[PDB]
């Protein structure tokens, strides 16, 4: 018996997520772990019979899928036109000037963002030795510098995304936890942020202002991508590939540009080792600077709001896009699946 | 042999099918969309139904509303073989009446067990929820004995075997074979509403109950929401009822404890221009406009906050504008924009802002109240609590996520802790909550203007030093407040004579604080 | 904007405020009448409540009154709980042939209506 | 005149008459049987004084329908833990406070069967808490033997309620009420109770009948005489604490307090610090304070806390609804209370006393719990001052350990 959940990029606004049970029978057992991504068709039948029709208030059923097959792909005209794209001279600064462009300067951090989505190559050397491949980067400056909003747009962008905040995340909730087993009275372990997010991205907001312990847990996932437990008997390790994005505040809320990094935060050089891009951020005062970068904002909220229907509508999106992107951004979602697979 | 008929019923159900002819025939149309696009549930508007007759139809299929339900069940369901026989098809005869647009709206407060079987309406603010579950409206059994089949099986409120066979030819009884493909089944949900804050009085405490859900109206109602609800109440056993005082019943040994729940067939919850123009009439669109188009109506309506409260003509703007959010928008490229407005108010111990907040949360649609040491991280943002009826955890709206869409107050600021002053920041700015805690992973709708007050570091301003060092606010939460008050006290005699001459008035004895609500309903439409 | 650049009125700036203030009180007199016309009204979407659920008669007008509020008028169009009593009041009024509430020893007692034509009546107003 | 369909007799006339006090003796042990020929009586009286004096013609609704009657002002017993085994079932009048109500539990009165072969149905009702289940349906034709089903949602229900009472004999008792008596008491209601003791196979408790929400011309002619008195205030003063000399303001002070303001909807909850300095009798006022003063709460700052002072507060299974455990500072609602040891109050439960002084209530948003309390009371506060002795060589609000908020 396997239990199938939303994909965490795919929730509603607003929701929690909505899961299912599935039922593997005759060798299909086995087929997935925890973690991992798969579509399955089967029989959608109910089985719940019992004291269910008295324990709860008139007879009900629960429902569950009886699966049949199960898999865990990309046509001639998504290929052929991305060649078109390749082909452009100069394609980096096409998609670094297509990353979030709704926040006008920042290049130097967009560039993080660009590099940390496509990432690296996770090169398992000969076998014996391992090497992440996705690429760590920590946002860190003033307040109103749009630390937190760029985590809100590589969850929408990135393939699969698990956002979390500093003080409303628990190391327990992160990590994995623990549970008994309705059917069999065993101790079953439950996957967190970090092990669904993997093949994705993590992003945590707030980063400085969790407590110490909530933090100290995923010092593993940024150096072997994997979650070690020890709870109630269960000893295993976990896969928790997945890139992390983080966005703090100096200490005292300001940044001290007369003294060093490494003193104007409350983290230490261990935590700030696993990652791999600082974006420090200045929100120094000049007018020239303040001109560009107002007349850009005050554009977007012009834009932003609101004003064969359907083509009509969605030709005026991607209108936009135009106005401000170099590239789709549907396609730019595609063409990062297709560079990372 | 002959069965007992109801006559009432009979009449009711003739009335009923008189009712569905006549009505001008739009219901019918509705029939007819219903097989357009294959929908199970047919929906009527009470005051359509109290339209006939002058109304003596709905009073008598009201008060007995649980005895009367399958005849009417019967005047539908042959009326669309009658009209649109497909319906009846599988690939049988599932439907399902849903009435709504009840005149009364009865409160939690207000369960009488005098209303049980009769029709109404509640509203509560919701809890908890349950997953949809599919239920055994309808099950046919096929004999052990021989190899007969019983159809038409129903179970009402429980499991219920066949009392016989059919054919006189078999004697088999208490022992039946149930049908899983022949039988039915429709969906089905609980639904954990509250009383809501305004209606307990302050001392008393909110009133819990549980409503259950059928049909397609399921999963239309979600954590934190004002939500409605139409439908009869029926008691259910109970089993908590032992240890009680007083003598109990016997059956006669068998036990027969009740509790009261209440089941609904409609679900809606309490909330662009012409849409919410058209549902007024002339004078209520008249009084709504000699509000908006006034030449000096924004100078009335700041003289129209807390009128008790005298001075601070600032705080006045400001919470007004609070309460106006701006536009919410959502970016091209998917990223959101906050649209609620947040507010600080510093003052001395002596310059009344607790009054501030109790009529912010005396007044607004949707407000709470709460002081600085008392409240706490989990009860403000969310609560994580183990859910019943299973081993896993459920969130428990916390005091942001009520008055969701509202107003939040928060007295005493600069009391409460710095670890539990973070977990406002994120609802503060993206109005959002983010949650990974023990198998929960979710994000939750914050859209809140926080409100709060508090005092300088102090207790007096120290007057001989500035701004920058009064106050132990850091940066970050000083730059998120939209808005950000200091308000002082001088020796000034010309305005203490006046402020003294007018807070006896109190203790001696533009636009009314109804008119407030019923102009905001309006303006809070428009986007420019 | 700055657009009453050249308003060049004579004297009669004095009898301009005439206007302003004389008639003003006939003004107030209508917005006046249109809030009885606002609550005559209302009454129409209000004994419905009465006549759909209610037929004992122990309610006192206090428990009424705060349920015409925190109702179906809860809506796009709230209403005042000291209009909801100036609507069951006016209810009397209105209907002297039906309803007959008198005083108890503090405040008011209704009892249960013995109910007509429920809107038939409306043309008094 | 009345549509009411019950009266609360004004029961203190049976001790104001000669032979109703001897039926109240002979009633001690039988007041069911009197209330329900009375029932009779009430509708004869309503026919009888309508048709039969010819004064009313209104007589339909009061015929077919049944009536009550209430004692309210019955003589007192000789209190709760006083009575004995032959005393259950005996009317009984008792005082208290109620804390918590549970919500409405209908019970069975009518059983609506119906044959579930034939579709005939019965009338059904219960007599002595007793379901009686016919055997085989009624009619002629239809004679099946077990055939008749129980239909619950078809029944009759009536409202049954617990309320739970602190009660102060002439400990606390869970009382219990039933039809138009429920959710009429609610939480912090001030209760006299008449009703029947109750102990039955053996928890006590109480089955009230009614429930009251709540001196000579001698005493005037006494009151006026120091009323009128020009040495009114000294005499008070020379009074009101024999141990304690002079301190003519600290005698009106501590005296205003208990006379209290006037409460408008602004309450007079006067409270009073004593910065004295610490050898002078102020305990030994306050004390005494504890004792004349109508029954209040002697408080100590510095073994109060939060929630010491305020409640504990939590949900109940069985109610569904949020219980409190008063604290020591809601105990003295409405009343008088003592704080010694204010200077070593702790800075949270401090904390409390800004919304307590400033609107009699308190507000609490924790885990699972959002609620507000009211707390309307009078502090008595008496503080030592900073040091071994007061320092006037510093300023006042130097030698006093509390911010200026709090001292203001
Ligand atoms: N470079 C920028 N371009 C456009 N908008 C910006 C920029 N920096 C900040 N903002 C605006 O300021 C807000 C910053 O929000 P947030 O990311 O929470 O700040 P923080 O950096 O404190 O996390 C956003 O709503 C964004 O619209
Ligand atoms: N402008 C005003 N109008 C009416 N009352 C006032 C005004 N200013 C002060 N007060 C009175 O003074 C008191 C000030 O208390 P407050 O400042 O609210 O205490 P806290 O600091 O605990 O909020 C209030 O009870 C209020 O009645
Ligand atoms: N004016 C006074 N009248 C009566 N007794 C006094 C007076 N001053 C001091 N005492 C006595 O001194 C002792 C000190 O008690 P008190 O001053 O009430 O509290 P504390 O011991 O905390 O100072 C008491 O026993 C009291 O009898
Ligand atoms: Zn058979
Ligand atoms: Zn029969």
């Amino acid at each position: 018996r396997v239990t199938l959940q939303e994909a965490p990029g795919t929730v509603p606004p607003g929701r929690l997520p909505r899961h299912r049970e599935v039922i593997l029978l005759a060798d299909l057992v086995d087929v997935s772990k925890p973690g991992e991504e798969v579509e399955v068709t089967g029989i959608y039948k109910n089985n719940y019979d019992g004291n269910l029709n008295a324990k709860n208030g008139f007879p009900v059923f629960a429902t569950i899928i009886e699966a049949n097959s199960i898999k865990r792909s990309w046509t001639e005209e998504e290929e052929r036109e991305f060649r078109k794209i390749s082909r452009d001279r100069g394609i980096i600064d096409k998609i670094i000037s297509s990353m979030a462009p709704s926040i006008y300067g920042h290049r130097d951090i967009k560039t993080a963002v660009a590099c940390s989505l496509f990432g690296g190559v996770p090169k398992n050397v000969n076998g014996k030795h391992s090497i992440r491949g996705d690429i760590n980067v920590l946002l860190l400056g003033d307040p109103g510098t749009a630390k937190s909003q760029i985590l809100k747009y590589v969850e929408k962008t990135a393939h699969r995304a698990v956002f979390a905040t500093g003080q409303g995340a628990s190391a327990v909730g992160l990590t994995a936890s623990v549970r008994k087993d309705p059917i069999t009275k065993e101790w079953t372990l439950e996957g967190g942020a970090l092990v669904l997010a993997d093949k994705g991205v993590c992003l945590i907001d707030e980063f400085d202002k969790m407590n110490d312990q909530d933090r100290t847990s995923i010092h593993e996932a940024m150096e072997q991508q994997s979650i070690s437990i020890s709870k109630a008997g269960i000893v295993t390790t976990l896969q928790a590939r997945c890139s992390i994005i983080a966005a703090a505040n100096p200490n005292g809320g300001r940044y001290n540009s007369t003294l060093p990094l490494a003193q104007n935060v409350s983290l230490t050089e261990p935590i700030l080792s696993r990652f791999d891009i600082l974006c420090v951020v200045r929100d120094l005062v000049d007018e020239e600077a303040d001109e560009r970068l107002a007349t850009f904002v005050v554009d977007s909220h012009v834009r932003s709001h609101p004003e064969n229907a359907r083509q009509r509508r969605l030709q005026r999106q991607r209108k936009k896009e135009e106005e401000i992107s170099p590239i789709p951004q549907e396609l730019l979602m595609k063409y990062i699946h297709y560079a990372r697979t | 042999v002959k069965k007992v008929d109801d006559v009432t019923g009979e009449k009711v159900r003739e009335a009923f099918e008189q009712f569905l002819e006549d009505f001008s025939k739009v219901y019918r149309a509705q029939i007819e969309f219903m097989k357009i696009y294959d929908l199970n549930t047919i929906y009527i508007d009470y005051q359509h139904l109290s339209m006939r007759e002058n109304g003596a139809l709905a009073m008598a299929i009201s008060e007995q509303y649980y005895r009367f339900l399958p005849f009417l069940q019967k005047g539908l369901r042959r009326v669309v073989r009658k009209y649109a026989p497909e319906l009846l098809n599988t690939s049988e005869r599932v439907f399902q009446i849903s009435f709504f647009n009840l005149p009364t709206v009865h409160r939690i407060r207000d369960i009488r067990s005098e209303k049980i079987g009769s029709l109404l309406s509640i509203s509560g603010t919701v809890t908890r929820t349950s997953e949809v579950r599919p239920e055994l409206y309808k099950a046919s059994f096929t004999c052990d004995m021989c190899r007969a089949i019983v159809d038409n099986v129903e179970q009402s409120f429980k499991y219920t075997e066949p009392t016989f066979c059919p054919n006189p030819s078999c004697e088999n009884r208490a022992f039946w074979t149930l049908n899983v493909t022949r039988s039915r089944f429709l969906d089905w949900q609980k639904v954990r509403i509250q009383e809501n804050a305004n209606e307990i009085p302050t001392g008393s405490m909110p009133r819990t109950l549980d409503v259950i859900l059928r049909g397609d109206s399921v999963e239309r109602a979600k954590p934190g929401d004002r939500c409605k609800f139409t439908g009869v109440e029926i008691v259910v056993p109970d089993v908590t009822q032992l240890g009680l005082p007083g003598v109990k019943p016997s059956s006669t040994v068998r036990d027969l404890t009740y509790k009261i729940s209440f089941l609904a067939c409609h679900v809606i919850s309490i909330g662009d221009q012409e849409v919410f123009l058209n549902s007024l009439s002339s004078d209520e669109i008249n009084e709504l406009k000699e509000m908006v188009k006034d030449e000096h109506i924004y100078d009335k309506l700041v003289r129209s906050i807390a009128p008790a409260v005298f001075g601070h003509e600032a705080v006045k703007k400001g919470i007004l504008l609070q309460m106006l959010g701006g536009v919410h928008k959502s970016t091209v490229e998917g990223i959101k924009l906050r649209g609620d407005i947040n507010i600080c108010v510093v003052g001395d111990p002596s310059t009344s802002k607790s009054q501030f907040l109790k009529y912010v949360v005396g007044f607004a649609p949707r407000s709470v109240y709460t002081s600085g040491k008392a409240s706490s991280a989990a009860g403000l943002t969310a609560a994580v609590v183990r859910d019943e009826e299973g081993g896993d955890y459920t969130i428990e709206a916390g005091a942001l996520m009520l008055a969701d869409n509202g107003i939040c107050c928060i007295d005493e600021f600069d009391k409460m802790d710095i670890s539990d002053q973070v977990a406002i920041h994120e609802a503060m700015e993206q109005q959002t909550i983010s949650i990974a805690k023990a198998g929960i992973h979710a994000t939750l709708n914050a859209r809140t203007s926080i409100l709060a007050a508090a005092n300088p570091v102090g207790g007096r301003y120290n007057r001989k030093l500035s701004l920058r060092g009064n106050l132990n606010m850091t940066a970050p939460i000083m730059s998120r407040f939209d808005l950000f008050f200091v308000i002082l006290d001088d020796c000034n005699e010309k305005i203490d004579t006046e402020l003294a001459s007018h807070i006896v008035d109190l203790h001696m004895k533009p636009f009314s604080a109804e008119q407030l609500r019923r102009y905001i309903k309006y303006a809070r439409t428009f986007k420019p | 904007m700055y657009k009453e650049k050249m308003p060049d009125s004579q004297a009669n700036l004095m009898d301009r405020l005439r206007e302003r203030e004389r008639r003003s009180a006939a003004l107030l007199s209508q917005r006046q009448k249109r809030y009885q016309q606002f609550l005559a009204m209302k009454m129409t979407q209000v004994f419905d409540i009465l006549f759909s659920l209610t037929r004992g008669q122990p309610y006192t007008e206090t428990y009424l009154s705060s349920l015409i509020v925190d109702s179906l008028q809860d809506s796009n169009n709230p209403i005042g709980t000291k209009e909801a009593s100036e609507i069951l009041a006016g209810l009397q009024g209105i209907l002297p042939m039906d309803i007959s509430v008198h005083q108890v020893d503090g405040g008011l007692k209704v009892y249960r209506w013995n109910s007509l034509d429920k809107n038939r009546f409306s043309k008094l107003l | 005149e009345l549509g009411t369909s019950n009266l609360n007799l004004d029961a203190r006339n049976l001790l104001a008459y000669k032979q109703t006090e001897d039926l109240y003796h002979q009633l001690l042990n039988y007041p069911q049987e009197v209330i329900s020929i009375m029932d009779q009586t009430i509708k004869d009286c309503m026919v009888s004084l309508i048709v039969d004096n010819n004064l009313d013609y209104d007589l339909d609704e009061i015929e077919t329908k049944f009536y009550k009657v209430r004692p309210y002002n019955v003589g007192s017993c000789k209190g709760m833990r006083e009575l004995n085994p032959n005393d259950i079932d005996k009317l009984i009048n008792l005082k208290g406070l109620v804390l918590r109500s549970t919500p409405v539990i209908p019970d069975m009165k009518v059983a609506f069967f119906k044959c579930n072969v034939c579709d005939h149905t019965m009338a059904v009702e219960i007599d002595r808490g007793v379901i009686q289940e016919p055997a085989r349906c009624e009619r002629i034709d239809c004679n099946e033997p077990n055939s008749m089903s129980l239909i619950h949602n078809r029944c009759s229900f009536a409202d049954k309620q617990v309320i739970k009472l602190q009660e102060t004999p002439d400990h606390s008792i869970s009382l219990c009420v039933y039809d138009e008596l429920v959710d009429s008491c609610r939480a912090g209601d001030r209760i006299e109770v008449t009703g029947t003791f109750r102990s039955i196979p053996y928890k006590t408790y109480v089955d009230v009948v009614h429930v009251k929400k709540v001196i000579t011309d001698q005493d005037l002619a006494k009151i006026r005489e120091v009323a009128a008195r020009e040495d009114l205030y000294s005499l008070l003063a020379r009074s009101i604490a024999p141990s304690i000399y002079e301190l003519e303001d600290v005698k009106k002070g501590i005296l205003l307090q208990l006379f209290g303001g006037t409460n408008k909807t602004y309450r007079g909850d006067i409270n009073i610090l004593l910065c004295g300095d610490p050898s002078t009798s102020k305990s030994q006022i306050l004390q005494y304070v504890h004792k004349i003063t109508p029954r209040g709460v002697y408080t100590s700052g510095k073994g109060s806390s939060a929630v010491g002072l305020t409640a504990y507060i939590t949900r109940d299974v069985d109610t569904k609804q949020l219980v409190l455990e008063s604290g020591a500072l809601v105990l003295s609602d409405g009343g008088v209370c003592c704080i010694d040891e204010f200077d070593k109050m702790s800075d949270s439960t401090r904390s409390v006393l800004h919304e307590v002084m400033e609107q009699q209530t308190i507000s609490i948003a924790k885990a699972g719990i959002i609620t507000t309390l009211n707390a309307r009371s009078s502090i008595l506060a008496s503080a030592n001052p900073i040091g071994s002795r007061y320092n006037p060589n510093l300023p006042v609000t130097e030698n006093i350990d509390l911010p200026p908020p709090l001292l203001s």
